[PDB]
């Protein structure tokens, strides 16, 4: 039960978005990449993905060659929804590319409030010389990404998204460099 | 004249090897009555509260040369003339909790010994407040408040001459003081925790007797619906039933005037004391003096080498009875040429390679012993 | 969550009491000590200390010179007030001696139903030789205790207290000894 | 929280009853033997104790000296009775004869609904050459057992109980033997 | 679930406060210092930063260079706030200064009831020498601190807060001191 | 007298002061070892005095029979002479003292020996004066610390 | 228990080697004043009448051990300050006669010292009260009253 204890290691993360307005209609998911460039879903996302420029992070975002264990998390936001005036569920299913073809690669529980986290782990790892990128065209590839649910809007405000920059890391990447400038903090407590 | 003898011969610790009477510092007379009711305390007072201002041969140092070492040891010089003998115990044990108990299986079991009211001059007992080690300041059992006895349980059943008080006196000794414990990896060889369980009130004539009684040993004992934990019977259980030679210490606290000869072992109690020829088991016995008296035991596993209950509970029984222990029958035509009954002793210092497993996730019920 | 398995060790306790009447006043809790002799709290008890006489517990209770792994814990249980019908926190913080002075050792979760378990140790020790005792004299000490809650009674019947005998119980006590007769079962299932 | 992951070995029960009418009275609980033999509690029992002769088990019915570890367990069934239309607590104690008398050798945890179980162990052990068995005349014993709880039958239907036969069993047996027939599997999903 | 069982070692805290008035406006979030000197957060606080004077650590509050594990924690207090007529989330975010800039180093769940806790660690290090402080002028510094949400403030009376001396300590400090005389316990159960 | 406690700090009207003599110099609860302190004459090569320093027992009040009756080391000062140091052991204590207190610790009911003085000598001056005598731990003899002291404060007027 | 310790470790004689503290057992502070007639008695005593009742580390043995037979010892730590010094002696010689004398031409001169108010730290004096040989039990000077004592002569000319 909660003999929450001794727990642990640095974390650093990414970004952060919400499952959105009202207006609105129904049931979505958001289905953004997991760990660089192109990081957004598709249809009626208008979530914003209010990308964050992290250390280890856009060292993913800017990861071509990728070797190097991480310990990807989520947690969820929501409101003043009684406990009982709640149903807030939700599965991963992080995979590496998606589609109507494609068998997405994990999945991960839940179903209740709004601070509702997930903690693990991808054995990264590679082809040419064991490492590998983003559906680079030597052989071939696919890459990483996660299915963050989305089956009620007015039960959870917004998702969270964590990256492991671990010792089993031989990195690589440098590469061809577009925009990162920032959008760090705004402080709404 | 002038020096920084502020060191010299000055700095007084000496952890004191005075002849025991250059450590001698006491002076109680140890009480001693006839009308009297069958247990009966000649008192029992403190360590340091005891008194305060005693003019002796070891003296400033009760508080003053720091720490010491040894076992405060002790002689009391008694006796009387030559009729009967009897049993007293000194008490000592740990602090206090709040209105406490009075008795030979409470006060002493911390550490003890047994003596009788008339064989020949004295008994002894070494006592080292600290269990933990050695060594000691002051406090340790002041502000730690432990007090201490003298009584009976037996007694001399012919009562005599007067009142006679004896004397009291320790102050220490430079012995090996042993560090005392006990494993609870339970298996092991010696054993300690002492445990209290002597006496046995003898008719005179010769009524057919054989006061059997078990060897169930746990926490403590009794008292009108009421029971008592104790350092021989708790710690020394929690595991299941025992397995071990352990063994007893009787005494002649009865008769050079009466005698009895009572065997001690190992049969089965749920035989009750009219057997064909009970002198049917593996014996040990009596054959008292008027001299000899204190005895011991010794019951292992080339006898009992497979268990017996450390616990019980108050609805055990004996028409379903499982186990061996000391259950004794006499022998002898028991006597006094008087108006007389005899008795007999009961006690477990060491072992021999004791096995304890197992627990007890509870009961009680203090066995009536 | 719930992957309860191999659960194991063995397990003895002390006594057992109860959050109270109804008649009844405003929000207190349980103060009572931690191993031996004066085993009540203060005030408005009326909880009944309804004191066993356990194994290596009165051996607690009987041991002065105390040193010795101890596995303690607590539960709760209540009634027939569904789930919905419930609120039922608590929060430990054991310490030695408890006052407008003080300041407890240590706290403990909980908040919900009934039968809401706790179960951890406390590194004893002690000073002369290593080893101590409830505020015995010699340079001083304190002693062990717990504050186990109440901040609605009709919400919480009984309190369970339990107590393990561990293999680094180097122990010692004798203590000078009242009354340890019994009270041991009433089995109303 | 829920990271139920990587669960793993293998197990085997023994029967299975329930907390029922309706008709029925007031709050009561199961007290079966936890091991062999007589499996039965005592007053209005009426739960049927479903009797199965499993593997391990009838072993353990059958088995007079007993050295060898077991991982016994609960879990159990209810009902269409809302998270909220619920409150379904239990606390086991089992032990080695249970009565006015007695002291429950150990408990446990719960509180909420149906299928809730438990899982651990009893280090068995014994006296003659270290194995044991149900009071059997020779020193005295006791034996195993538990208090499977009923302070709410409408909240629960079912009770489960289930038995490990581990390495460190140096068992024996072969007691003298009455009904071992079959009362196996009724399948109604 | 709730196999809670053998828990364990020593823990020292901090001060203690509270999600605050009625009277009272829109969510907050109390955002104080986690180690040393000025201890609390910005704008509408008055939730009393009720400080303590710890051992191990106004120790913190006094260890200039600091060299040494800790294992901070949280729980919270609530009231007779149904289980259902509850709603009581926050999401732990410490890092080294917070600001509408910055990026909180961590994050952490919860969501329910009063009552609940979290406990983990942060490897402390140092710049000279390995070893750190706040924002102490030698090439720049951060310090810790945490992000103890409120978001619905009758949801939550009080905020817990706790620290680890451990041993991979190799402390340092003295700092140059003001006040530290006592606000020590008022035990109103 | 005065003790010889140890423990975070010290007061002020009310108000305390933790250091680095003091609290990582504690955590654990009563300390154990031989330290000692350095006494000075920070008074008078005019005005002498002679006080032992040591470990009795801080239950016993300024007046007793004859004080100089506990395992002694002192004073003796001179125009010369006049830092000092001490020496306070385990052949001589060894058992533990609380380096912690509660503002309501006692005397009447007052654990452990520490360094509670008294003079010998007949004071003096020759004039209008006042002596005095240092206090102070640089490095012990093997120190025992181990438990902790989940808290209090109350600093000991010293 | 039983023993003829009645010999054992327990007839204490011993003529003791106590370190000169575990020797010690006296406490009376030495007179010393201004207002003062030039010699200056701070006082003069007896050996056993002195005081009965001394709790030191040498206890039992002033009317207990028997005999010994080194030197009665002493060492009275003093001082001042700095400006001026000054005369002292203590008395010990014999018995007593009739309502007898008080100086340092009288009392002393059996066995004698001579010491300054003010020098260093300290003055050294090991009494004897036997000049006839060495070894002593409790009378010999008791039941033979003698009386000692401790005074200037010259004095610290600077009160």
């Amino acid at each position: 039960g909660p003999v929450c204890a001794e727990a642990s290691d640095v974390y650093s993360p990414c970004m952060i978005a919400s499952t959105p307005p009202a207006p609105f209609s129904d049931v979505t998911a958001v289905t953004f990449d997991l760990i660089n460039g192109k990081i957004t879903p598709v249809g009626d996302d208008n979530w914003n993905t209010h990308i964050y420029n992290p250390p280890i992070m856009n060292v993913l975002r800017t990861a071509a060659w990728k070797s190097g264990t991480i310990h990807v998390q989520l947690n969820v936001r929501g409101a003043g929804v009684k406990r009982a005036d709640w149903d807030g569920q939700v599965f991963v299913y992080l995979r590496q590319s998606m589609n109507p073809e494609s068998y997405d690669a994990r999945t991960f529980v839940i179903s209740q409030p709004g601070s509702a986290m997930l903690n693990f782990s991808f054995d990264i790892i590679g082809p040419n010389s064991g490492f590998e990128f983003a559906e680079s065209p030597w052989a071939n590839q696919t890459t990483w990404y996660l299915e963050c649910v989305a089956t009620n809007p007015r039960q959870i405000q917004q998702f969270e998204v964590n990256m492991r920059f671990d010792p089993n890391f031989r990195v690589a990447g440098n590469i061809l460099m577009p925009p990162f400038p920032l959008s760090t903090e705004t402080p709404p407590l | 004249m002038e020096q920084n003898l502020f060191a010299l011969s000055l700095d007084d610790t000496s952890s004191v090897r005075g002849s025991l009477l250059d450590t001698k510092f006491a002076q109680t007379r140890v009480l001693l009555s006839k009308a009297m009711a069958g247990g009966d305390v000649l008192l029992d007072e403190y360590l340091y509260d005891v008194v305060n201002g005693q003019d002796f041969r070891a003296t400033v140092a009760f508080l003053r040369t720091h720490v010491i070492t040894g076992k405060i040891k002790v002689t009391a010089t008694t006796n009387i003339s030559d009729n009967s003998g009897c049993c007293l115990m000194l008490a000592i044990n740990s602090g206090v909790r709040g209105k406490y108990s009075t008795d030979v299986y409470t006060i002493c079991s911390q550490d003890s010994m047994t003596w009788n009211p008339g064989c020949k001059k004295n008994f002894s007992f070494t006592f080292n407040p600290n269990p933990c080690g050695d060594s000691w300041s002051a406090e340790m059992i002041s502000r730690s408040r432990v007090r201490m006895t003298v009584i009976c349980v037996s007694g001399w059943t012919l009562s005599p001459t007067t009142d006679v008080i004896a004397k009291l006196d320790w102050s220490i000794v430079n012995e090996k003081c042993e560090p005392t414990i006990y494993h609870l990896a339970d298996c092991q060889n010696w054993l300690p925790l002492n445990r209290w369980m002597g006496k046995l009130t003898f008719p005179q004539g010769v009524t057919s007797e054989v006061r059997r009684m078990p060897l169930s040993i746990g926490g403590g004992a009794g008292a009108t619906q009421a029971f008592l934990a104790n350092m021989p019977n708790s710690w020394i259980s929690m595991w299941r039933y025992f397995r071990g030679e352990l063994h007893f210490e009787v005494t002649k606290m009865s008769s050079p005037y009466i005698k009895a000869t009572v065997t001690f072992l190992i049969a089965f109690g749920n035989l009750s004391d009219a057997f064909g020829f009970y002198e049917s088991f593996p014996h040990r016995i009596v054959q008292f003096a008027e001299v000899e008296e204190k005895c011991t035991l010794v019951f292992s596993q080339q006898e009992f080498v497979t268990a017996w209950s450390t616990q019980v509970n108050p609805r055990t029984t004996l028409e379903a009875d499982g186990c061996p222990y000391l259950y004794a029958i006499i022998h002898d035509s028991t006597t006094g040429t008087i108006s007389g009954d005899f008795n007999l002793g009961v006690k477990l210092v060491g072992i021999k390679d004791f096995c304890g497993i197992g627990s007890n996730p509870g009961i009680d019920g203090s066995r009536l012993l």
